[PDB]
RNA sequence: UUAAUAUUUGUUUAAUGAAAAGUAUUUUAUUAUUAUAUUGUAUAGUAUUAUUAUAGUGUAUAGUUUUUUAAAAAUAUAAAAAUA
């Protein structure tokens, strides 16, 4: 074989492979379980502020006061949307709302008891839901973050009119 | 009761008025200056206004044929600005402490 | 004129995707190369550093 | 064993038979499984037939070690 | 052996009650069958893709349909019990919201910050 | 084979939930 | 795709996506026995 | 490799080679990369922080080891990652040889730095000793500059 | 060009010598109820059922794998005999 006719560099495979990047935006899509070592910067990154400052102990690492879950425990972070149609001009016992789904029924029942006072809450319908596509003008997809369906239901009917 | 329902929607939309764009977001100056009980106080208020405000984006995304586009959007931008800002002054806090 | 092009053909003439499509559509693909063009033709000034500086 | 339980202990702190479930419609009444309710059943209507006057056939009566 | 509780693997209750993935906390003590490692993404995947099918004859993880996410599950509070219909064992994983005290300022204060009419359908607000 | 061949109470494990059988 | 190309909004239609005159025929003709209930039956037998 | 494997292992498991788009993405979601991360082979028949109350003599009195400062001198230092640095008798050290190379070594794949033999200015500028590619000294231009205006040529 | 062509011709009809399901997709919607973590939803289609996870107080108005019309020839039907 005339080896010396070519010059050193590496030719690409053939097949080709396709970018690791998920494409689809459907109902099927699949989170990928593999994780990169850019994940893995980041989140240090964000922690504490690599590779600048230096790491904190692992005590204060796994501990109660590592900067994120101290935050996330004094300053929580749930956005809980309620449906306007659910509750608008008729007297629904099963009012609906939207969740991060990473909230459950207990969790979903204290927010409601603590942050708005609404104690008498009977039973938390769950249900997921992906998040809503769409196709803008020049043909882009791009899809809504996934939100929790939760239906809570009361032992008194509740409506909020709307003055016509 | 029916309270917290009438503060999860709006009082505008509701009295079929339109609803007015306020003045600023809080800034990382005056955070430093707020205390801690203070700035999470202020948060959980920004974090229920911001609840309102995407129940009411979400009604209109479900009724934009209806009703048109949100009105007063930049409120959504205001309430995650002064989130952020809540967010760095208490990460320095930590930083430091 | 959807109307007219439509009371135009004949009832036998038949087509059978019109609720449906054969391959997903909610897979990200390309646009054409005269789109494409007008886009870039339309919107220049999402190039990075268009705004003149000073 | 004779109202129907199987395991003497749920916990190794307490045992199966004082188990009372709180935070429920029922507080402080005792759990009690489909097992325990079919043998208050026969319990009940054996003491039934034994008001009646009529023969009492416990059919956990003739129950022995070998069955 | 596998590090996950066996009743994850294979759920104590005669239905299968408790099987799947379930996400961990992180300071929690108790141990999940979500793992990326890449000896143990075809089984965690499979779950997803497929699912579990149970002896009884209902499958449990992905009925089908739409494929769950595992990296947004809430984390594991407890383990399941026979008597009743839950068992938590760890009370710290469950966040309790709490709200601050009320002051002269606290309810002086307003979301938006003061700088120094009848509804209308538009097409386009800018701010 | 073609003749007919003609049930875990616990699948928690070894030891889960109430204890089984006398200790030690 | 039936459902976003008749219910779903168009800028020449409203929304049906909560239209009872639009969604009652989803329902099944034929009625079907009810699915059984794992938590159900759980509660149901309470394991001793 | 790894790729291949998990592909291979994915198609066995839960892929059914159709046109679904769970295959579909599967087959674009297996060509990621995981984490890589060199794990020292441990060594079960010697423990290395175990050796550490071996050639000591004791107090009788108090019935504990003599802190002798000869000893916690002539200590060899073996490298582990949970354990960072391990003090051993001398007379050891012969069996702990290999967690010697492995640490001086390079903790990641030799090709995916070869790009640093294979050109003449790494060849000169960088090291190769036990397979350690840690780049030598190198003075900055302005240094070069400053010492050949001193030396006047 | 072949081509005024070859093969097709389908909107409740002549309704069928017939009717009890599972599985995998596609698509999703404010269901009700038992009323204690998580997880996957319903109908409608599509593909499949040897190699036991579908058969009983008794079976969906079930009609797209079922298809239009005022001629001879060709061709198919010997279940198209009252022939050989």
């Amino acid at each position: 074989w005339r080896t010396w006719e070519y010059q050193h560099t590496r030719p690409d495979p053939r097949p080709f492979p396709d970018p690791p990047v998920n494409d689809y935006f459907g109902r099927s899509r699949i989170w990928n379980p593999i994780a990169c070592k850019l994940g893995y910067v980041r989140k240090k990154a964000d922690e504490w502020g690599w590779p600048n400052k230096p790491p904190p102990p692992t005590g204060l690492r796994y501990s109660q006061e590592f900067f994120p879950f101290f935050f996330e425990r004094y300053f929580p972070d749930a956005e809980v949307r309620l449906l306007l149609d659910s509750v608008l001009n008729n007297e629904t016992k099963r009012p609906v709302f939207q969740i991060p789904c990473s909230m459950s029924k207990v969790e979903l029942v204290n927010y409601l008891k603590n942050i708005y006072g609404i104690d008498n809450v009977v039973r938390v319908e769950v249900r997921n839901r992906r998040g809503r596509r769409y196709k803008n003008e020049v043909g882009e997809i791009k899809m809504m973050d996934d939100y929790k369906v939760a239906v809570v239901e009361l032992d008194t009917p509740v409506s909020v009119e709307l003055k016509q | 009761s029916a309270a917290a329902f009438y503060e999860f929607v709006d009082n505008n939309f509701l009295n079929n008025k339109r609803p007015p764009v306020p003045g600023g977001s809080w800034t990382v100056e005056v955070l430093r200056n707020k205390s801690l009980a203070d700035l999470q106080h202020i948060w959980f208020l920004l974090l229920k206004e911001r609840n309102m405000l995407k129940s009411m984006k979400e009604h209109y995304l479900r009724h934009q044929e209806e009703l048109g586009a949100m009105p007063a959007p930049s409120r959504l931008k205001m309430i995650d600005e002064s989130m952020r800002n809540i967010k760095r002054v208490v990460k320095e806090r930590d930083e430091e402490a | 004129r959807l109307e007219l092009l439509e009371s135009m053909r004949h009832p036998r003439e038949r087509d059978f995707y019109q609720d449906h499509t054969y391959h997903n559509q909610w897979l990200r693909r390309d646009l054409e190369k005269h789109q494409k063009q007008q886009l870039a033709a339309r919107y220049k000034y999402f190039a990075p550093d268009f705004e003149i500086s000073p | 064993r004779c109202i129907g339980i199987t395991k003497p202990f749920y916990n190794k702190t307490t045992l199966r038979a004082q188990c009372w479930h709180d935070r429920g419609l029922q507080v402080g009444t005792l759990v009690f499984s489909q097992a325990m309710r079919d043998a208050l059943m026969d319990l009940e209507r054996a003491v039934r037939r034994k008001e009646l006057g009529l023969e009492p056939n416990y059919v956990w009566d003739r129950w022995g070690p070998v069955g | 052996k596998n590090s996950w509780p066996e009743w994850m693997d294979n759920g104590a209750d005669g239905t299968g009650y408790g099987i799947g993935l379930h996400r961990t906390h992180p300071l929690s003590r108790l141990r999940g069958n979500l793992k990326r490692s890449p000896s143990h993404v075809p089984r965690v995947l499979g779950m997803m893709i497929q699912g579990v099918w149970h002896k009884s004859g209902v499958k449990l993880y992905f009925r089908g349909g739409k494929p769950p996410n595992p990296s947004v599950h809430p984390y594991l509070t407890g383990e399941p019990c026979p008597l009743y219909g839950w068992k938590v064992t760890d009370e710290s994983v469950i966040r309790q919201f709490n709200m601050p005290s009320i002051d002269g300022t606290n309810f002086r204060y307003k979301p938006y910050v003061a700088l120094q009419k009848p509804l209308a359908k538009r097409l386009f607000f800018w701010r | 084979g073609v003749w007919n061949d003609v049930q875990n109470p616990h699948p928690g494990g070894d030891d889960f939930g109430p204890p089984r059988g006398p200790p030690k | 795709c039936s459902m976003r190309v008749s219910i779903y909004s168009r800028p020449g239609k409203v929304s049906r996506l909560n239209n009872a005159d639009a969604t009652w025929h989803n329902r099944s003709r034929k009625e079907k026995p009810p699915d059984f209930d794992p938590s159900a039956f759980r509660r149901r037998y309470r394991d001793s | 490799m790894f790729r291949v494997t998990g592909l291979q292992l994915k198609n066995p498991v839960v892929f059914k080679q159709g046109q679904g788009m769970f295959s579909h993405q599967l087959k674009r979601l297996l060509q990621k990369k995981s984490i890589h991360r060199y794990n020292w082979d441990p060594l079960p028949m010697y423990d290395p922080r175990k050796l550490v109350h071996a050639s000591r003599h004791m107090d009788v009195e108090t019935w504990r080891e003599v802190p002798d400062p000869h000893w916690d001198e002539r200590s060899y230092l073996v490298p582990d990652q949970m354990f960072y640095n391990i003090p051993v008798p001398p007379e050891y050290k012969d069996a702990y040889w290999w967690r010697e190379l492995q640490a001086r070594r390079v903790q990641c794949p030799v090709e995916w730095v070869s790009h640093r033999m294979y050109n003449k200015g790494d060849r000169q500028r960088y090291d190769f000793q036990d397979l350690a590619f840690r780049k030598k000294f190198e003075f900055s231009y302005e240094e070069v500059v400053k010492n050949a205006k001193d030396m006047r040529s």
